[PDB]
């Protein structure tokens, strides 16, 4: 197999039609299924796997209760064909807190981070043996985005990022050949904060849409140079933002340029992709919790820092039904890269006493051409009734 | 818990000044330690505080980049320098103990609240002699 | 950066009465909220935390109520030992962890 | 792989011999096995696989009460080789309250319907990638044919039906390449169990309406032109029906003889003769029996029965079934499943609904006699 | 893949070393373990799997209880490679109550029995459809080999019986290409009765030797020629009989061509090969019971009838832990057959009261021109402990 290149088009979409659902809650309560958090989707060039962080643990198991910390010394990052629920057989392809993985078109890079808050070790899995490691270089939390990274003529890219959250980090794209890191560029450009970045290839370059945790509502833009591997940044025009928490609709604004500093602080992994000048865009339907989940069109809002005109929204999970981060993954189709989405479904703790756990579902949509209708697919477990 | 700190100060502009809290023995391993200012006027201003297992320290907007916060479980003490002192910097300084144990860097801190308090040490900046 | 504030800024009460003092945020810190009594001159010391649960060392004459963005501490029978300065203070979720300006619970007499 | 043609002639069947049978209930009782309904069996050129809509949750578990309604936003297509019953390691292919699936020769298509059922969307999985998508052209309950849909030279055909309005969408490597509105005289057309008859594809479906006989819909995949009717045999394939003694069919019309409500079965052609299986019982879906009816397809006063089998005998649920073809060394076998259900609403001993199936082919060679039902003891297992 | 031909020399064996063993009663008391009896082992050319008669249900189960009925519509033909245990995961290749199955070189073919007792059907499934299928022709329990069949170039075989078991019965041998009977031979020769053949490939022909229900203690050797499908039979002259029950080998003789009298009626599946004259053999070391198992060489005990010098004698099992069927399979090396055998491991009912079901744990041996030592490998379960 030749190294992926995503020199296709991007598909002409007009809004997301659903394409999976794990129901790993509901199985959970009568099966042997992985207790996870920040889950992610990513493709080989033949299927699609779902990639998850699990908490070293089942969920109607004693080693569940307390899993609501994200750093321990058990976190694996599960792999499994995208909707086969994380049973017992799930491979736990490395020891991770935090990761990324994404298929070069020959085999799997893996970027799997662990070790100690102050001192964490980030290892580089490729066709599944170690190729290379890398300390934190600013000694706080060594950490990637979650999701799936991109790679372009087998030159992988990650977003990592080191040093605090509330406040001015230390942010490096990493470029990586068959798991070696073969440059390392810091983050350049306007973008003040950038956690958790959903990348998606954008021949020749490759884009990616971020979390401001300390200053923008609006969502940082990094935008990431293959053959030079010069980086710029920016953010979201979208007078919609894209962030949780916001301002809501009415007073929210936006800076093409600038964290908006609007209930800059804090923010949910998500996602947006341009469209010309519009801005595809997914974010929570609540604006000071998780809850739910919507996606829409932004006419010029990728362009535009005024813009508000949206169009094509859909309800994904409604505005009653717990939701997450969320990530866009790229597939290629036959002539066009498609623009696929998944949204992580949290239940548990904290926000749900009812159990001692907090696991995810997730469910995934998928760019389409053609009409779709209208739904909400919600995680779909009953806390009140299954294991505490 | 208890938690004691370095006697008063007074300090010309553009230097640094270095608070010192001594805690109770095994006091950085179970609470955040942290800085909490007090203007002669003016309200509580929280200034950052230090993690109790990865000793990772956080400080706040207006003092990020000019304030370091240290702890050395050896003495069990623990050091805020303020650099580039103005006379804005006037105020009694707190350590204080707070509950939160651990940041998860999705869902934030819990428990941030202050259940224990130095005596404060009175800091005043002024190019007076 | 969540705004607190406080009213009335100098709740003048007598002696035995009751006293509430009201806190306000500038949008919803859920029940992540404490309450900071100060005598004048000393460090400041915890009486509520999570909205309402009294701290270890607090009298049952100090309640704490209220939930979202409003918030009231409660002082069911003021001994001399309670006229002090009052802080607000949320914790909800990230920095920073705001204090209110406070409001000073003054003696009324005549 | 070329994609499948079917152009080989179909076998000289005289009955079904058993081919699998899964025991997902008997298993159930202790092991993490899926809730499902409407089940049904395509193979790849290699193998056969089960699918089924699985309710989003095993049976022993809290999620698997109430799972009598058949429209939830968790039902999701499990997908299995035959015989492998659907425990936890099963892949869930697509979210689905209503589907239908077929290998091309080169790979699985999927269709897909999910949504609101005033508003639902159909979704086109092809190679494991959301090809493409449709919306509810009649906005109230946009469904499919619970079953294999059938390809010939790469272009699937897959019936669909919304309020009747019924289309029938051409895709090709999940891209919708044509659409054509039924034609001819099949006047309700649910559930279509399809089968390859090249050059063209013929299914036979369930009239919900007023059909006791089924309806045929006969397929141009060279033209897209769509004709309809209905099995001829004097013995009607729907449940409910008029019992042997007084039912009749018409090539043409709906029969009117207990002609609202229905079953997903199936029938096919042997010259003039028709194959059919249907349940023993005329007024509930108990027991299954096949038979061959002489000139039962061309005449519509044909009672001859030939080559009865029973495949659950009348004590024993059924439910839905449909053929499904296997392509041999030198002929288009026909095999049928049976889904056997279980539980709810006739079953008040449990809080749950499941299937299990049972699986059989066509023979040239000789068979025997049995009875295969589902098996369960529902007053022992978990309610 | 070419067809199998098994044109390879046998391999010197000096004994049987172990090779497998599955656990699965051990497992079964905290797992979702199948209740299987009559299990077998067959090879495709890469690696060897089990087979079973699955009961249609777990062990840990309430459909496990009565599951001492051999015939049952439920019965399932089991698949797995070896040393899988049967978990839920495991694929039901047919519906069967007696069954055979065997690789031709391209693909498994299964002979799959099931019906009413008195009007079975046979289907052979070949490359995973069903190709073929045939009648009960006494429509009294049709039956099979409950063990592999053995392909040579193409043309399968497998023996069938119907008709009463402590009686004259008929016994068909069906020669099957790619799943097609070609031609059936009806038996011929001195064998009277001819149940559950143990078959091994024995280039140019196949043969097999058989349990004898009705008259010979002895076993029935059944000798079976691809290339014109004609059939002649005989005994296992050995004067320690392989059968079960038996007189005991003070008592105990046999006799070439005739069913040796002595305890003729019942048995058990069991194996013998030829060694040029020695004859190689497996035998439960109880003769009234399937207690215990051993294996032995007798010296001229294939020509010989007064043969009763053992050499190389190995305990399987010891005289105190339950056996059950065995039956030869052939594995081919790299410039030999080799002959391996599996002993079934009953547990349960009706012996063990002390459970309300009954199913079987295996193990596995192969022939060895190496030396080997000793042991005892019996079924390892506590009934008294696991669930009644
Ligand atoms: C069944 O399934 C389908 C598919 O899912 C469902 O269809 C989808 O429905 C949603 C409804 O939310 C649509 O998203 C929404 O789109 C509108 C924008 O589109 C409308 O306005 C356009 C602009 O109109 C102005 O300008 C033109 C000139 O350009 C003038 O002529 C007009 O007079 C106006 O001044 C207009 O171009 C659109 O027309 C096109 O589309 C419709 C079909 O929708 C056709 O009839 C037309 O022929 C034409 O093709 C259209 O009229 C947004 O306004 C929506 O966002 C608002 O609503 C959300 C809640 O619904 C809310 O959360 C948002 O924040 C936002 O509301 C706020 O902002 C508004 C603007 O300031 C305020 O007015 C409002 O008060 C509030 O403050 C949303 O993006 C999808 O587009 C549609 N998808 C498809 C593919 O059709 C269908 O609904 C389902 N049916 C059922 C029964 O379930
Ligand atoms: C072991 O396994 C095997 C394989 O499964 C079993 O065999 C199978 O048994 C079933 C029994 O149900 C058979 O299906 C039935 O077929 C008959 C039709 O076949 C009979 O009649 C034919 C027509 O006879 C008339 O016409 C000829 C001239 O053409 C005249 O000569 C006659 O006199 C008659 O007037 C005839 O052609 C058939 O002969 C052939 O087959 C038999 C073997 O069956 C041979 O002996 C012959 O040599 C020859 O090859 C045959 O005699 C149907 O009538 C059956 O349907 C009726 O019965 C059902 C219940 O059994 C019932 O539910 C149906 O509704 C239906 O009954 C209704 O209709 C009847 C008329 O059709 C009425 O009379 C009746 O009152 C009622 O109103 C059914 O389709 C399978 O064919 C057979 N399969 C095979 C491959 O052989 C075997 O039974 C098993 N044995 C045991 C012990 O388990
Ligand atoms: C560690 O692991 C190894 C490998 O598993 C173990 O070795 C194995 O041990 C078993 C023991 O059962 C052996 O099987 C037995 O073989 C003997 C036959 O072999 C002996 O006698 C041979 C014949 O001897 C006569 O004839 C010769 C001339 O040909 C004369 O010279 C003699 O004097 C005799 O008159 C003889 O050829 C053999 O010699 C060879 O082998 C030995 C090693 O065994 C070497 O020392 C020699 O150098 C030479 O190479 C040998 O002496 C059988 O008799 C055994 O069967 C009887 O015993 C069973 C119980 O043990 C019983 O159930 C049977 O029914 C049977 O008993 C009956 O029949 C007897 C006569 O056969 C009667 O006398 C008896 O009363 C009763 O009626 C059995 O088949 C394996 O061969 C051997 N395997 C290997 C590869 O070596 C070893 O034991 C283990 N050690 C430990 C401590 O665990
Ligand atoms: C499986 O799913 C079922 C449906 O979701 C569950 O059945 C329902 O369970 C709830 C909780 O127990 C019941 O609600 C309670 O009802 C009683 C009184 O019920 C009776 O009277 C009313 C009159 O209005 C009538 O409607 C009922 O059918 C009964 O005759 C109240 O006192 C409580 O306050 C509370 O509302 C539902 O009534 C019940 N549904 C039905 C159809 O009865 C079931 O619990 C689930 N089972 C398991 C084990 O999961
Ligand atoms: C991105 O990578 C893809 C492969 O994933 C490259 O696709 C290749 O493009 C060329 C030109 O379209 C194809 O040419 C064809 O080749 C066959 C021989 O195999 C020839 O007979 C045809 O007439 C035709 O010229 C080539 O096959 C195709 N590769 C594959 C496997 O499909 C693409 O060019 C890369 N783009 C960039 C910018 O790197
Ligand atoms: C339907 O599709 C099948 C393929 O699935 C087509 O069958 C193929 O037809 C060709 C021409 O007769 C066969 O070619 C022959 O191959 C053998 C070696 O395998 C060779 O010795 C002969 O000289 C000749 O080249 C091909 O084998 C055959 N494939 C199979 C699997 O049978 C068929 O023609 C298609 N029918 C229609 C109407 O399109
Ligand atoms: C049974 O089947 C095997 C295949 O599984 C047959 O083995 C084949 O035997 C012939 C004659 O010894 C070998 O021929 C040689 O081939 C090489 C090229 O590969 C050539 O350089 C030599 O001059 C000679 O022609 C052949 O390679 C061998 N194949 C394999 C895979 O081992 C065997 O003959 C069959 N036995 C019977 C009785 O039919
Ligand atoms: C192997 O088989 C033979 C035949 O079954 C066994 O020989 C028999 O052994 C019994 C004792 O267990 C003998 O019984 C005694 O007989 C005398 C005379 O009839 C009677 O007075 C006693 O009260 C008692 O019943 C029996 O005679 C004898 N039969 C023969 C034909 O020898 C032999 O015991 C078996 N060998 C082993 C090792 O088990
Ligand atoms: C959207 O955001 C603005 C700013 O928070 C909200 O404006 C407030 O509106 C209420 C009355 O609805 C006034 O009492 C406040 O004084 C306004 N706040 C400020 C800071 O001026 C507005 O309500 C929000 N809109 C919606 C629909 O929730
Ligand atoms: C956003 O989500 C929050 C959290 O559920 C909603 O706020 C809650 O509102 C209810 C009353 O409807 C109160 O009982 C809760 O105490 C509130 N929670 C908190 C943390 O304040 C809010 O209504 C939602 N708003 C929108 C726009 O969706
Ligand atoms: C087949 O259908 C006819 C019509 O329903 C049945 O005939 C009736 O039978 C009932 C008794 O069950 C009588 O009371 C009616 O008078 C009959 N009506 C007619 C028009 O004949 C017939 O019984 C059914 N056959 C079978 C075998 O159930
Ligand atoms: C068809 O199935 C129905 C349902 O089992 C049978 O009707 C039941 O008959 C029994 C008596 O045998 C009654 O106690 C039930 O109340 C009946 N149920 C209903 C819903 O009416 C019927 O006998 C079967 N008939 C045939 C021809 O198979
Ligand atoms: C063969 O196996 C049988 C069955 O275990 C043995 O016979 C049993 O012997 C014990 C005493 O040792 C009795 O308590 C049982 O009642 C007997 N059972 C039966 C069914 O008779 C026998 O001893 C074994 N013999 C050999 C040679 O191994
Ligand atoms: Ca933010
Ligand atoms: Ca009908
Ligand atoms: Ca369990
Ligand atoms: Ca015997």
């Amino acid at each position: 197999a030749e190294y992926r290149n995503w020199s296709k088009p991007q598909c002409d979409i007009t809004g997301f039609a659903p394409f999976s659902k794990d129901n790993s809650i509901r199985l959970s309560a009568g099966g042997d299924i992985w207790v996870t958090r920040e889950p992610y989707v990513s493709c080989d060039p033949d299927k699609c796997y779902q990639f998850a962080l699990g908490q070293g643990t089942t969920l109607n198991n004693v080693h569940s209760n307390n899993t609501v910390r994200d750093r321990t010394p058990y976190r694996t990052l599960l792999m499994n064909e995208l909707g086969v629920p994380f049973h017992l057989g799930t491979k736990q392809v490395c020891i991770a807190w935090s990761s990324s993985s994404c298929h070069d078109g020959k085999a799997w890079l893996h970027v799997c981070i662990t070790g100690d808050d102050k001192n964490a070790t980030a290892s580089f899995i490729y066709n599944g043996r170690l190729v290379d490691s890398v300390v934190s270089w600013s000694k706080e939390i060594l950490r990637t985005q979650e999701s799936e990274c991109v790679c372009i003529n087998g030159t992988c890219t990650v977003v990592m990022t080191d040093g605090s959250a509330s406040g001015k980090a230390d942010t490096k794209i990493l470029f990586i050949e068959e798991g070696k890191i073969v440059h390392t560029s810091t983050l350049s450009g306007s973008a003040q904060h950038v956690e958790e970045c959903s990348c998606y290839p954008r021949y020749p370059g490759v884009r990616c849409v971020c979390r401001d945790n300390w200053k923008g509502s609006n969502r940082p833009i990094v935008d990431i140079n293959i053959k030079d591997h010069s980086i710029v940044s920016s953010y979201v025009c979208s007078g919609l933002v894209g962030d949780t928490p916001r301002k809501n609709d009415s007073s929210s604004s936006s800076h093409c340029l600038d964290p908006n500093n609007e209930e800059g602080g804090h923010g949910v992994k998500g996602w947006a992709f341009d469209d010309g000048n519009d801005v595809w865009m997914g974010r929570t339907i609540n604006e000071t919790s998780r809850l739910g989940y919507e996606t829409f069109k932004v006419i010029e809002g990728w362009s535009n820092p005024k813009s508000k005109l949206q169009i094509n929204r859909q309800v994904i999970v409604d505005r009653g039904n717990r939701s997450g981060y969320s990530g866009i993954f790229s597939v290629e189709g036959k002539s066009c890269i498609n623009r696929c989405f998944y949204v992580e479904l949290i239940r548990g703790r904290k926000e749900e006493t009812e159990v001692l756990w907090t696991s995810n579902s997730i469910v995934v949509f998928c760019g389409t051409s053609g009409t779709y209708g209208t739904g909400s697919w919600p995680d779909g477990a009953d806390l009140n009734l299954m294991p505490i | 818990v208890q938690l004691v700190q370095s006697g008063a100060e007074v300090k010309r502009p553009g230097s640094s000044v270095r608070v010192s809290c001594k805690a109770s023995e095994g006091t950085f391993n179970k609470y955040t330690l942290t800085w909490v200012r007090q203007a002669p006027g003016q309200g509580l201003e929280w200034m950052g505080g230090i993690i109790p297992i990865s000793g990772i320290a956080n400080y706040a907007q207006k003092f990020q980049g000019r304030v370091a916060i240290t702890a050395d479980e050896s003495t069990t003490t623990a050091y805020m320098e303020l650099s580039s002192l103005r006379s804005e910097d006037s105020a009694v300084y707190y350590c204080a103990t707070a509950v939160s144990d651990y940041f998860n860097r999705d869902l934030g801190w819990e428990d941030y609240y202050f259940p224990f308090w130095g005596q404060g040490t009175l800091v005043t900046v002024a190019s007076a002699s | 950066e969540i705004v607190m504030t406080q009213s009335p800024a100098t709740l003048s009460v007598s002696p035995g009465a009751r006293a509430t003092l009201f806190c306000r945020a500038s949008r919803s810190v859920s029940d992540n909220l404490a309450w900071y009594q100060q005598k004048p001159g000393q460090a400041p010391r915890l009486l509520i935390f999570g909205a309402s649960t009294r701290a270890t060392g607090v009298p049952a004459r100090f309640s704490g109520s209220g939930s979202g963005t409003q918030f009231t501490l409660t002082i069911s029978s003021l001994q001399s030992e309670d006229f002090a300065v009052y802080y607000c203070q949320h914790y909800n979720i990230w920095p920073p962890w705001t204090f209110g300006q406070g409001t000073k619970v003054e003696i009324k007499r005549t």
